[PDB]
RNA sequence: GCCCGGAUAGCUCAGUCGGUAGAGCAGGGGAUUGAAAAUCCCCGUGUCCUUGGUUCGAUUCCGAGUCCGGGCACCA
RNA sequence: CAGGCCUUGACAUGCUAGGGAACCCGGGUGAAAGCCUGGGGUGCCCCGCGAGGGGAGCCCUAGCACAGGUGCUGCAUGGC
């Protein structure tokens, strides 16, 4: 039945976009809209559309009446020899799987995986030194390789801080999914009573992106000034232009200086600050910029959770699907394609 | 080719073709219909096999025209005799196939017609010029 | 930019006449603890800054360099 | 766990149909499981010597109601 699920998860993008070919293959089959050298050209996108739109529920309603007609579930010859003949045409079902996995603006290069401790304290720092390895092994099955960039511990028991980096094809994209606040519930161990508790813990994912340190201020957009000379001096302080102003204008930064009594040792010793100033207001952008392309969700708090974890019962609540699997010790090994299955839904599913 | 004015040259899929992709609206851009070339058009598509079919197309501003149906592009026609799909990104001396002597002479009772000679060896050296187009090798 | 001092275990610093390399803390394996500390025995632990030369061998002595820290940049 | 097979099934119970009602040595094929398959013949209720089949065991296959689980919860429980 594995797919029922998938094979009907694209017989929704069929009437939503199907009538739309009609409104745009209808404006192809008139000049007078190519006029606009651009009007023209964002048309031709979609009209080239009907590309990844028009062989896909074309070639799935054969891979759904050329096995649902000769298959026995008893061993046959004309029967077993049909599931090969489906093998490849179920296994390539996955082309529409990644395109709903490599569609990410940036889930090419590396992930990294930031596992921070939250509400649940002594315990709650345990519940991200198990998700931890729960995201180890996961990245370690489908071959990924990893890198723990940082690893700290801590008072009574968990981890404080672990950060990590993985790499292996198509990698953000599969974790980019679980990101969020995970609730843990199990008889906490560092209690007497033993009690039933709860634990919040963080999960943060970011791509390898920009690398590189570099800024050369072309003195393209500078103007450099040189008044006379300010304070004391004598029969020259008064004669020469000493002091000189170097302005940025695509900023509205401006840097001076008379601390020597020499234009050519000012204008360079007043550059070597706003190179300075600048790193640090050029990077202060670095800080806000990067700071939305990660999201909002990672209060911690009691009652915002992605997915709670529980080994009490036995089972694990993925609250942003609906879904309630029943294995939470065997998903603590890795075993996560199925969440991130749901993941890369419900997720990339409203954009 | 045929005349101008008012025309258009393409080499249409085979088997089926109504929708807007290949180009079922070009060549309404210049003139044209949805009823008058796709059914009542698969008539000679479903003659020519299967693949490609250069036939073109030629308008009057009255859904008339003079579907003058032609052979498969050399082009294509080779890929048979060889195998590949494609020819090369880049031709030259490397090329996914292969032609023997005869291999060329295969297609020689295809392309007769308005190659411009009637014959089959002065008219087979042409595609043994898309061997050196698409890259398909002509073992020998 | 001028002159002077530096850079040595992962952190902060001792050291050699040129032929070892060291400390304290951190960190790794045990011990006590119900368990974390503290405590407790066992330990790893270096291209001695880059680079060239001197030499039988240079961390060491030399000329240049990168970086860091100080004292100067005065009479107009 | 990997691989090759089996579905009322390894087992209980009731029931359904033409079969069938104790039943016995192999052949072929495969790694084995299993799929397939080559012969003896049913005391008997006994209208009855007979054709026949009522026939108790009761095996064979299809069908039904169900079976099955060292799958979860030892903070749902017994017992120990
Ligand atoms: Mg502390
Ligand atoms: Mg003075
Ligand atoms: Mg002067
Ligand atoms: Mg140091
Ligand atoms: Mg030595
Ligand atoms: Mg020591
Ligand atoms: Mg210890
Ligand atoms: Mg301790
Ligand atoms: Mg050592
Ligand atoms: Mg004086
Ligand atoms: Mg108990």
């Amino acid at each position: 039945l594995a797919q029922r699920l998938e094979g009907l998860r694209g017989y929704l993008d069929i009437p939503q976009k199907e009538t739309r070919l009609k409104e745009l293959e209808r404006r192809l089959e008139d000049p007078s809209l190519w006029n606009d050298p651009e009007a023209a050209r964002k048309v031709s996108q979609e009209a080239a559309r009907l590309r990844r739109t028009v062989d896909t529920f074309r070639s799935l309603e054969s891979d759904l009446q050329g096995l649902l007609e000769l298959m026995e579930e008893l061993p046959a010859e004309e029967r077993e020899a049909l599931k090969p003949e489906l093998e490849e045409a179920a296994k390539k079902l996955d082309e529409l799987y990644h395109q709903t996995l490599l569609n990410f603006p940036h889930a090419e290069k590396n992930a990294i995986l930031t596992i921070q401790p939250g509400a649940g304290g002594t315990e709650a720092c345990d519940w991200a030194e198990m998700l931890l390895r729960m995201y180890t092994r996961f990245a370690e099955r489908q071959g990924f390789q990893v890198e723990v960039v940082d690893l700290t511990p801590g008072p009574e028991a968990g981890i404080d801080y672990a950060q990590i980096l993985v790499k292996g094809e198509n990698a953000y994209g599969l974790l980019s999914p679980e990101a969020g606040v995970h609730r843990l519930v199990r008889p906490s161990p560092f209690d007497a009573s033993g009690r039933r508790h709860t634990s919040f813990a963080g999960v943060e994912v970011i791509p390898e992106v920009d690398e590189e340190v570099e800024v050369v201020l072309k003195p393209e957009e500078l103007r450099i000034d040189v008044m006379r000379a300010s304070g004391p001096g004598g029969q020259g302080v008064n004669t020469t232009d000493s002091a000189v102003r170097v302005v940025h204008l695509p900023t509205g930064i401006t840097v001076t200086c008379q601390t020597t009594r020499s234009q050519i040792k000012n204008k360079e010793l007043a550059l070597k600050i706003l190179k300075a100033r600048l790193y640090e207001l050029e990077r202060k952008k670095r800080e806000e910029e990067l700071k939305a392309l990660r999201g909002e969700v990672r209060p911690i708090e009691w009652g915002s959770q992605i997915r709670s974890y529980v080994l009490d019962k036995n089972y694990v609540k993925d609250h942003r699907t609906g879904l309630m699997r029943h294995d939470p010790e065997n998903v603590l090994d890795g075993d996560l394609m199925d969440l991130i299955w749901a993941g890369l839904e419900w997720k990339a599913g409203r954009r | 080719m045929k005349k101008v004015v008012a025309v258009v040259k393409l080499q249409l899929p085979a088997g089926k073709a109504t929708p807007a992709p290949p180009v079922g609206p070009a060549l309404g851009q210049h003139g044209a219909n949805i009823m008058e070339f796709v059914k009542a058009f698969n008539a000679a598509t479903a003659n020519m096999g299967d693949a490609i079919v250069p036939v073109e197309i030629t308008i009057y501003a009255d859904r008339s025209f003079t579907f003058v149906t032609k052979t498969p592009p050399a082009s294509y026609l080779i890929r048979k005799a060889a195998g590949l799909e494609k020819g090369a990104h880049k031709p030259g001396r490397e090329k996914v196939g292969r032609i023997t002597w005869e291999q060329v002479l295969e297609i020689a009772k295809q392309k007769m017609p308005d190659l411009n000679t009637t014959d089959l060896e002065a008219a087979a050296r042409m595609i043994a010029g898309s061997a050196r187009s698409m890259g398909v090798e002509v073992v020998g």
